[PDB]
């Protein structure tokens, strides 16, 4: 009975940046890859039972990008204010030896929407298998974004979440052990 | 790298009650973090939420074909996509897996990957439900439409009552019952 | 509404034409459209606010431009027979499904030969004393023969004003020599008013033929005068036998 | 079945 | 693939006829469906436009339904105007944006019903500021069809109907012309069938 469906468009200056997402109830139904001006599914059973064309998102963008210079000029060139995020470090499952799990990095409640993410082990970075959500759309019109690195629990490796973002003034690392 | 950063940002929100027995849309325009100007569908028209997106309140009111576009899109584009992924997103239900183990005077039951959100855990006692020392880390979406919660019962662990974990979910039309 | 420019053109294989057309309902979407003989009407361009969205022209004939929102022009390279045809301009509220609002429409005629132009003779014929007599009606007869291309626009001025009530333009011309491609065409209208209004002398009737044509920039090297853009009349007063 | 978007409206100038 | 199929050809009728104008669509999207008028002199104008699946639209006494079944949009009126005469277009486009598809477009011609007709064929002359000396057939009934010269040197024009509306009065009017002096009023349309009662004045 009670959802809500939510068509989510944003363009950041002076990156030159747009997304263009459907979100229901708080997760991402499929975004729009500006750059291969393809729909992407978050699920990819969702694209047997749904289309959508990507045209239409790439013209919303385009009009995102023109309105933001001109509402640029009408807050006599206001800048945006920086909030930093909250970074969170979870499974998604109970962890036990040697049975695969997957770490969870939140970021959470930040603009404007630029961080750079990496998933350290042992103090070193690791990209093998890692995979990320577009930004998501917040209430309060923040943003939040997931991370994820599948991984095989020991008593061996440690792991830390680094977020680097323009509110915060050093890097920052949200560790995980067990 | 340190210059100025300005952002735009558009929502176009489709709120349902009742499935689409009741729907209200919202088209909505933000500068940075805050919303300049809006459509209600209650309000039938475009007003200014911020005297920023007064300019475009009465551009846009006045543009032919608007307000019969907009006073429309309730039908033509809320309702429409509700059914475009109804059997997928209002239909989709996926049961959950339940683990139950101590932390040992802290007892745990873990329930992982369920859609949707709803769900009601309650911790027996021979029969006899605790309802004090149970803490829930509440309910944390994981972003891969799946959802997970941890509610734990701090009790003296000894060889004797039976400890059952019940959860209830709407993918489930009877309780599910992990025993220790 | 929905404006465009020009009117009317006509050039020669290989020169380049500018249309240009501006609406004014506070739309985001402008397309031009390709009308021809057989009243076939299929789309070239799409402008979002002055974003390209559809194009289903051949790869780089064209070239539109769009400056505003509100503003969308086009331009022909080099212009091919195949070009000869209406186009029309057309907006709507967005991208997105809408009613199209179109103008009045742009004719062009492409020609391999700009001597092939001619302007139109225009003559009126009075009415029959046997039509006043049986009817107690006057029709005058208006010819305007030899024109080429059919881009004129016919009308009738009663005592200095121009008079729609009673008047009958044929809709299409009718080819001199229906075998040849670049026939000069004729044109017959007629203005019926009651035989008193004719009878009166101090009655005058004029037939107008506003044919549109080359220009002053345009190189002519033949005999007959440039057959320029041009009003031809012909005139006749009221007889009282 | 195709989802249908919001299009988005040109701001005044 | 999206097709739109309408009639074909030119209609004519005579007014207080009822219409139909046959449209056939194709697509594998769902669409809006419309019907777009072009009068002489004018550029397209929307007629009327129906979004919903199975549902009617309306204008000007014109009405046709969406017929999602048999994926047909047939207009019809039940009697016809003399200002109805115009381009009809049957069109579709996809819901999800716009991307009309026109048909062929039908030409609707109505005719008025001449109530007294007086067909006679006219003979008229100028200031002889030209050679020619036209022929005027007039006042006939619209059932009559002037049919186009054979001699290459003769010109026949089509019926033309022009309305003295001070009068409320409609007179058909064809006109011929030639410059030979072979060319006579009394064989000008003899190629059309016309009435038989056709006042020929002795000139
Ligand atoms: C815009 O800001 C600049 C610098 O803060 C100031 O000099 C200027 O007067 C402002 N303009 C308006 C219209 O407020
Ligand atoms: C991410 O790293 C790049 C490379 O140094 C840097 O230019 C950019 O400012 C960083 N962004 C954030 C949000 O830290
Ligand atoms: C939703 O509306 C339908 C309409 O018939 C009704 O039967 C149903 O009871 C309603 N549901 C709720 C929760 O009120």
């Amino acid at each position: 009975e009670e959802h809500v469906i939510i068509q989510a468009e944003f363009y950041l200056n002076p990156d030159q940046s747009g997304e263009f997402m459907f979100d229901f109830d708080g997760d991402e139904i499929f975004h729009v890859d500006m750059a291969k001006k393809e729909t992407v599914w978050r699920l990819e059973e969702f694209g047997r039972f749904a289309s959508f064309e990507a045209q239409g998102a790439l013209a919303n963008i385009a009009v995102d990008k023109a309105n933001l210079e001109i509402m640029t000029k009408r807050s006599n060139y206001t800048p945006i204010t920086n909030v930093p995020p909250e970074v969170t470090v979870l499974t998604n499952s109970p962890v036990e030896l040697r049975e695969p799990n997957v770490l969870i990095c939140f970021i959470d409640k930040f603009t404007p929407p630029v961080v750079n993410v990496t998933w350290l082990r042992n103090g070193k970075p690791v990209t093998t298998g890692v995979s990320e959500t577009v930004f998501l759309p917040r209430e309060d019109h923040l943003f939040r974004k997931f991370h994820y690195l599948p991984f095989l629990p020991s008593t061996e490796d440690v792991y830390d979440c680094r977020v680097e973002h323009w509110g915060l003034d050093e890097p920052l690392l949200k560790h995980w052990e067990f | 790298d340190t210059r100025p950063r300005f952002l735009e940002q558009v929502k176009h929100e489709c709120h349902f009650f009742n499935g689409t027995e009741r729907v209200r849309f919202l088209d909505r325009y933000f500068y940075h973090q805050e919303e300049y100007v809006r459509f209600d569908s209650d309000v039938g028209e475009y007003r200014a939420v911020t005297e920023l997106g007064r300019p475009d309140a009465e551009y846009w009111n006045s543009q032919k074909d608007l307000l019969e576009q907009k006073r429309a899109a309730v039908d033509t584009y809320c309702r429409h996509n509700y059914g475009v992924g109804e059997s997928f997103t209002v239909q989709r239900r996926v049961y959950p897996e339940v683990t139950v183990y101590p932390a040992h005077n802290l007892l745990v039951c873990s329930v992982n990957g369920f859609y949707p959100g709803s769900i009601e855990v309650r911790w027996f006692r021979n029969g006899q439900e605790e309802k004090t020392g149970v803490v829930s880390t509440g309910l944390i979406q994981n972003g891969d439409w799946t959802f997970q919660t941890l509610v734990m019962l701090e009790t003296v662990p000894r060889s004797g009552e039976v400890y059952t974990c019940q959860v209830e979910h709407p993918s489930l039309t009877s309780p599910l019952t992990v025993e220790w | 509404a929905v404006f465009q420019t020009p009117n009317y053109h006509v050039t020669q294989v290989g020169n380049e034409v500018s249309f240009n057309c501006k609406q004014t309902l506070g739309h985001d979407t402008m397309y031009w459209y390709k009308q021809d003989s057989k009243k076939l009407l299929k789309i070239m361009f799409s402008y979002n606010n002055k974003q390209l969205i559809v194009n289903e022209t051949v790869p780089r004939r064209f070239s539109p431009q769009s400056s505003d929102k509100a503003h969308l022009n086009l331009r022909i390279k080099s212009v091919e027979p195949e070009d000869s045809a209406v186009y029309l301009c057309a907006s709507s509220l967005d991208w997105g499904v809408n009613t199209l609002y179109f103008g009045a429409g742009t004719r062009l005629s492409v020609l391999e030969d700009l001597n092939k132009v001619f302007p139109p003779e225009v003559a009126v014929f009075e009415p029959s004393e046997a039509e006043i007599s049986h009817t107690q009606k006057a029709t005058l007869v208006c010819l305007a023969t030899g024109f080429f291309p059919d881009h004129v626009e016919l009308s009738w001025w009663v005592n200095g004003k121009e008079v729609h009530s009673g008047v009958c333009t044929d809709p299409q011309p009718l080819k001199e020599q229906p075998a040849l491609n670049d026939s000069r065409y004729a044109l017959s209208s007629r203005l019926r008013v009651s035989a008193t209004f004719w009878q009166n002398p101090r009655n005058h009737f004029r037939c107008q033929v506003q044919f549109y044509g080359l220009s002053e920039n345009d190189e002519w090297t033949q005999d007959r005068a440039k057959p320029v853009t041009q009003i031809v009349s012909a005139e006749a007063w009221g007889r009282a036998d | 079945g195709g989802y249908r978007a919001r299009p988005a409206k040109a701001a005044a100038t | 693939g999206d097709s739109v199929t309408q009639t074909e050809g030119p209609v004519t009728l005579s007014e207080g006829t009822s219409l139909t104008v046959n449209c056939s669509y194709e697509t594998k999207q769902y669409p809006t469906l419309f019907w777009y008028v072009q009068y002489p002199g004018e550029g397209p104008q929307l007629l009327f436009k129906v979004p919903k699946a199975n549902e009617k639209g309306s204008n000007r006494g014109f009405e046709a339904t969406y017929n999602k079944e048999a994926t047909s949009f047939h207009l019809q009126k039940a009697s016809v105007q003399e200002s109805d005469s115009a381009v009809y277009y049957c069109a579709l486009s996809p819901s999800n944006t716009n991307k009309v598809v026109f048909g062929t477009g039908t030409r609707l011609q109505v005719l008025p019903n001449i109530q007294n007709p007086d067909p006679a064929v006219y003979q008229l002359r100028d200031s002889k500021s030209s050679d020619k000396s036209v022929c005027l057939f007039t006042d006939f009934d619209s059932q009559t069809n002037v049919s186009q010269s054979k001699d290459s040197d003769v010109y026949i024009t089509d019926k033309c109907v022009l309305d003295m509306r001070s009068m409320d009065f409609k007179s058909n009017s064809a006109v011929a012309w030639s410059n030979k002096s072979d060319f006579a009023c009394a064989n000008a349309f003899n190629n059309s069938i016309i009435p038989e009662d056709t006042f020929f004045p002795s000139p």
